[PDB]
């Protein structure tokens, strides 16, 4: 009850996973060599054969991040999973009997 | 990626399936996710009743036994938990 | 859809993701100031005399509404080349601040004015930057600009230290060092003036006839808009999904009256992760709120094409209030995870066999 | 180096040599109360 | 039609500390209860102001200019070069109506002044303007600490004000209070140096006591930090120290 | 990447943050190792001589 | 050009310090484990009799 | 200070052993008292 | 001579073959020069960094 910072597990998890979807969504407002981070503006500004230049910038660079993120994601269940089935072992052996 | 634009997802759509893989990964994680808790937690066949009277040869169990006036049916340690982290 | 989604004729009984579903705008609106006094362009265009390369003329316009279609329908133009916009949808744009720069060269110097170009005016005389945006006009005037008698008051830079900076304006007339020796203001041996007149000739064959040459030069969202172009305004609309041109700000989603605390300078609010939330619009001065239309993705639920053909649907995470091919089908059931059709809820309580959420999960009986 | 660096480890050798004998002597001496 | 000022009150200026004045809201967009991090000219926290008890002072890239004044003896500035007919100039007054702003060559003198009888008319700054390019014309800016920061970019000058009523004696206050935007002018001019004039009793001059402060800007990055209402309320100057 | 260019700078800045969450992800694996080593020796209240 | 050039070489680069900051994950997930094992072994058959 | 490490500035060296609380590094470690 | 580089020059006493300008140990990193003058090896160090 008065001491806190005692469940630096779970929030460490938390704190993760919450920057990994800010990194992921902040990735979006990036030119990647292109003339603007916006869709919209590059559509009312200029003519398709020219836009499509730009737009396939824009989409390598978001592809590329996803699957940054993908990897990331499945790294991290893989280490959750072990963490489950270890605790999983530990209720089954230390609650239903004697160690 | 695209933001509901047409052109966007013509352009995209000559990248192969990329997606159904991306969406398949995320699927697979949620489901581990609920296999995860499921097998963690779901180890009884049968939901039990403490008895009303609790003489257990002078040990107290009142601070973990679950309060019936919590909505949550909650315990005292789980209600400080819960509080304790975000 | 399932069966198109999974590739196969037949289905297991599960629970599988299809597609998303999303509410469509219905109208569209366009508002912009009130302003409408014409822009000067004729009188720059038009104007008789234009100054050296190396001084060239720069003029600043704003506060108006431009049309370039009349410029750009216009054959008189020999070129017309923009740079960061297609010329057709200037007319849908709102500018601030356009650059207009004017002066009279070479024909076969037309060439150097672009960006990341390298020669003699486009290092000497004037310079574009890189990421320049904008347009570029040049048109003969080999009937006005050329006189028989020789056109010697054009002039341009030939030597400097280093070269120029772009948009930069060098006027300083000093004798240039070429070898070892002082000059000390003398035009001697090593010593040359940075200044040459040119030959303007009527005589003269093509790529030595005079020619005028304007570049507009813009900005892209640095102020509010103050030079705009030829668009009618439409009314206002509230609590309707419909797409938005907010004075060259395009969108889509509903617009609703917000009590933000607005400051008399500030003319679009901005929330974290960089989206545009709130916008004033320019007739009224009216602090707005957008916010996007509902949207969600679909679930089927089915027993199974082996045992049966009737299935149910999931809404994710969406109120039973905007539903709409499964408008009526049966009753609805509003849940933590969304909202279901096709159903029927029990009170009573099995074991879970297809699972949906927050602790609830259905099956085949119906 | 190309811009790539090696960082120590926090515990040294010695430190390691350290908990390794204590625990040899405690095993040695105590059986396995000392655990 | 100016008279040379004979007091030479020569003597080195004074210096004082800066602490956590000159800060200005960067940009035109609504922000609430975020934290932003912008990169820009700023006034260095714990810098080294100088304190003036009318000499020719460097502009350098951006001025930050106050007074604790009382009765409102200042009056206005002078850009330029020069500051003669060869070159451009601007010229700023706030008089007791509408403040006058003017961009030409003016041929300025060695002591701007302004005189008071006390009636009230007498200008004595310059003495011919041939060429004039711009004007303007605004409401009057007008115990109490008043602040201005001035910025020439991109043939844009920049006004930033604030005024706040103060009751410390002497030294800058220690507080915090951001700069509002207040005017903006679409001139590019190629100003180097600047000045300050005074409202002296002509009943005969009596003006000695003019006390102000006076900073540079240098660029770099801040970390600013925005309330529920869109007003900032605090900052932290990134290369001040390892902690920052 | 760049090895002390001006313009390799600049246009690597314009890819956002790919390069916060590699040396966040190096950082991990070295506490992590760290922890490895701490926790698989250190299991001992005195040094027993 | 340059900056095509400079953008080739710098994608190609940024490609290959992916590639290699993965592998590095993987091989430390793999050393964990195999520590955990290690630890669990020292505790149950130093500390005592298994 | 020099270290194993590298170099320390801001902290005073003492002769005196500790339990460890913020790791430095080679067996090092700094603590708050200055 | 056209080979370009920043970092700190000393003295070594590694023995060219007199036909060799420069040398490198792995993934083509020089580690020494011959000056085109003077005819002697130097031996080159990255600048300090951390
Ligand atoms: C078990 O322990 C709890 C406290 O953890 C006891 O509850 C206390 O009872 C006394 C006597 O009525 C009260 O004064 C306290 O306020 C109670 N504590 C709380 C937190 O409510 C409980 O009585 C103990 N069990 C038995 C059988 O005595
Ligand atoms: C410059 O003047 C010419 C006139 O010689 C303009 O050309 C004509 O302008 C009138 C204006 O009422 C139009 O009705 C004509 O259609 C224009 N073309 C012709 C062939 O007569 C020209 O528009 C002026 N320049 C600008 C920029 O407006
Ligand atoms: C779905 O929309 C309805 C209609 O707006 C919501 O019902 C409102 O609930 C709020 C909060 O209790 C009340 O203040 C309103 O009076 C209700 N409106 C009506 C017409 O009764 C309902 O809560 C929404 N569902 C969810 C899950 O948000
Ligand atoms: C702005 O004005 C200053 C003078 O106030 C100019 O500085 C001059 O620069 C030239 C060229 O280096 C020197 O020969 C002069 O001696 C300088 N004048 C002084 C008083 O030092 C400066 O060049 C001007 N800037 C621009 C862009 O024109
Ligand atoms: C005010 O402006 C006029 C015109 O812009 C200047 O007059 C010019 O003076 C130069 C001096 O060499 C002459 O070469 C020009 O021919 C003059 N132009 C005209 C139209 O007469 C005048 O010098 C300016 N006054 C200043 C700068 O004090
Ligand atoms: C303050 O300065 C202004 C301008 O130098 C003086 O003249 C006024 O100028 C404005 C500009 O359009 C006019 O609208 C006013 O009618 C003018 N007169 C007044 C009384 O404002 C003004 O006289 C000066 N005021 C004082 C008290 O000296
Ligand atoms: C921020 O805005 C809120 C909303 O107006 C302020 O809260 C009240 O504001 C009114 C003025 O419209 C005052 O009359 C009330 O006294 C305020 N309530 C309080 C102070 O409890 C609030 O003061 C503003 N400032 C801050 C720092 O929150
Ligand atoms: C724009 O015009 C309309 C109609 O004339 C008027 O109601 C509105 O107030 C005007 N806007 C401004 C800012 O003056
Ligand atoms: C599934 O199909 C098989 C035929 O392939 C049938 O024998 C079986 O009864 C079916 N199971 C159902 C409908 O549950
Ligand atoms: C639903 O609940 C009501 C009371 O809450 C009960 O009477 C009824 O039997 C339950 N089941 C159905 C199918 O209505
Ligand atoms: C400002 O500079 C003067 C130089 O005379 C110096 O004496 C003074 O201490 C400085 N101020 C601060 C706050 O360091
Ligand atoms: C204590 O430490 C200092 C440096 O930290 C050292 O110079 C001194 O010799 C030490 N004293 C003893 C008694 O070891």
């Amino acid at each position: 009850s008065s001491t806190a910072s005692a469940l630096g597990k779970l929030q460490d998890v938390v704190n993760q996973n919450a920057q990994a979807l800010n990194t992921l969504v902040k990735q979006l407002s990036s030119n990647f060599g292109a003339i603007s981070s916006v869709l919209n503006d590059i559509l009312s500004r200029l003519d398709p054969p020219e836009a499509e230049v730009q737009i396939d910038r824009l989409i390598t660079g978001r592809l590329q991040s996803l699957q940054t993120y993908v990897t990331q994601q499945l790294i991290r269940a893989a280490e959750i999973r072990a963490s489950a089935n270890l605790a999983a072992t530990k209720m089954s052996e230390c609650v239903l009997g004697q160690s | 990626i695209c933001g509901d634009s047409t052109e966007c997802s013509n352009l995209l759509l000559q990248y192969g399936s990329f997606c159904t893989q991306l969406n398949r990964a995320l699927t697979g994680i949620a489901v581990e996710q609920d296999k995860n808790t499921q097998e963690v937690f779901a180890q009884v066949k049968q939901i039990y009743k403490t008895p009303p009277i609790k003489d257990f040869g002078g040990f107290n169990f009142s601070q973990i036994l679950p309060d019936p006036s919590k909505p949550s049916k909650r315990s005292f340690i789980e209600d400080l938990l819960f509080n304790k982290v975000t | 859809e399932t069966k198109c989604t999974l590739k196969s004729f037949t289905v297991e009984k599960g629970i599988y993701q299809t597609s998303n579903f999303r509410v469509q705008p219905t109208e569209s609106i366009v508002r912009f100031p009130n302003i409408t006094n014409l822009c000067p362009f004729g009188e720059v265009f038009n104007a008789t005399r234009f100054a050296s390369v190396y001084a060239w003329n720069r003029k600043r316009i704003s506060n108006c509404v431009a049309d370039y279609s009349v410029l750009y329908n216009s054959a008189s133009f020999s070129t017309f080349k923009c740079y960061g916009v297609s010329p057709t949808k200037l007319n849908d744009l709102c500018f601030t601040n356009v650059y207009a720069d004017s002066f009279v060269i070479r024909g076969d110097e037309v060439r150097q004015i672009a960006p990341g170009q390298t020669g003699k005016i486009a290092d000497y005389n004037y310079k574009l930057p890189d990421d320049f945006t904008g347009c570029v006009i040049a048109w003969n005037s080999n009937n006005l600009d050329s006189k028989v008698g020789g056109n010697y008051n054009y002039r341009y830079r030939l030597f400097r230290k280093s070269n120029l900076k772009p948009f930069e304006r060098d006027i300083s007339t000093e004798i240039y060092q070429a070898g070892s020796t002082p000059c000390n203001g003398v035009q001697g041996f090593n010593c040359y003036f940075p200044l040459q007149s040119y030959g303007f000739q009527p005589t003269n064959g093509v790529g030595y006839q005079p020619y005028r040459v304007v570049v507009l030069s813009f900005e892209l969202l640095h102020a509010p808009a103050t030079v705009c172009g030829p668009k009618k305004s439409t009314n206002l609309v509230k609590n309707k999904c419909v797409n938005f041109n907010f004075n060259g700000l395009t969108g889509t989603g509903v617009l609703t009256e917000s009590n933000k605390k607005f400051l008399p300078f500030q003319q679009f609010g901005r929330d974290i992760a960089d989206t545009t939330d709130a916008v004033r619009d320019p007739q009224t001065l009216e602090i707005l709120d957008i916010t996007p239309c509902s949207f969600g993705g679909v679930s089927v639920i089915t027993p199974g094409t082996n045992t049966s053909n009737q299935v149910a649907v999931l809404y994710q995470g969406v109120n039973c209030t905007e539903v709409p091919v499964y408008s009526t089908g049966s009753n609805v059931f509003q849940t933590r995870a969304g909202c279901l059709i096709g159903a029927e809820h029990v009170n009573n309580s099995y074991e879970c066999d297809i699972p949906i959420g927050a602790g609830i999960c259905a099956s085949y009986q119906s | 180096f190309n811009g790539l660096t090696v960082l120590p480890p926090l515990l040294t050798d010695e430190m390691i040599a350290q908990y390794t004998s204590a625990l040899l002597a405690g095993t040695i001496t105590s059986g396995w109360t000392f655990g | 039609q100016c008279v040379n000022l004979t007091t030479r009150t020569q003597l080195p200026p004074a210096y004082t500390n800066s602490f956590t004045r000159g800060v200005y809201y960067p940009d035109k967009v609504f922000r609430s209860s975020v934290l932003h991090s912008t990169q820009d000219l700023f006034l260095p926290f714990f810098s080294n102001v100088t304190w003036f008890h009318n000499p020719v002072l460097p502009f350098n890239d951006g001025v930050y200019f106050a007074s604790t004044e009382k009765s409102n003896i200042i009056r206005g500035w002078i850009f330029g070069t020069t500051l003669d007919s060869k070159t451009q100039s601007l010229l700023i007054v706030n008089n007791a109506t509408n403040v006058v702003i003017k961009v030409c060559e003016f041929q300025f003198c060695n002591d701007p002044f302004l005189d008071v009888y006390y009636m009230k008319s007498e200008f004595r700054v310059y003495s011919s303007a041939n060429n004039c390019t711009f004007e303007y014309v605004s409401q009057p800016f007008l115990k109490n600490l008043r602040e201005f920061v001035f910025k020439n970019i991109d043939g844009y000058f920049k006004i930033y004000s604030k005024h706040t009523p103060i009751n410390l004696v002497r030294d800058l206050p220690q507080g915090f209070s951001a700069l509002e935007p207040l005017v903006d002018l679409p001139i590019g001019i190629n100003i180097t140096r600047f000045q300050t004039l005074l409202a002296l009793h002509r009943s005969g001059w009596t003006a000695g006591a003019a006390a102000y402060y006076v900073g540079y800007l240098q660029p770099r990055t801040f970390l600013l930090k925005y309330n529920e209402n869109g007003t900032i309320t605090d900052a932290v100057d990134c290369a001040l120290d390892p902690l920052s």
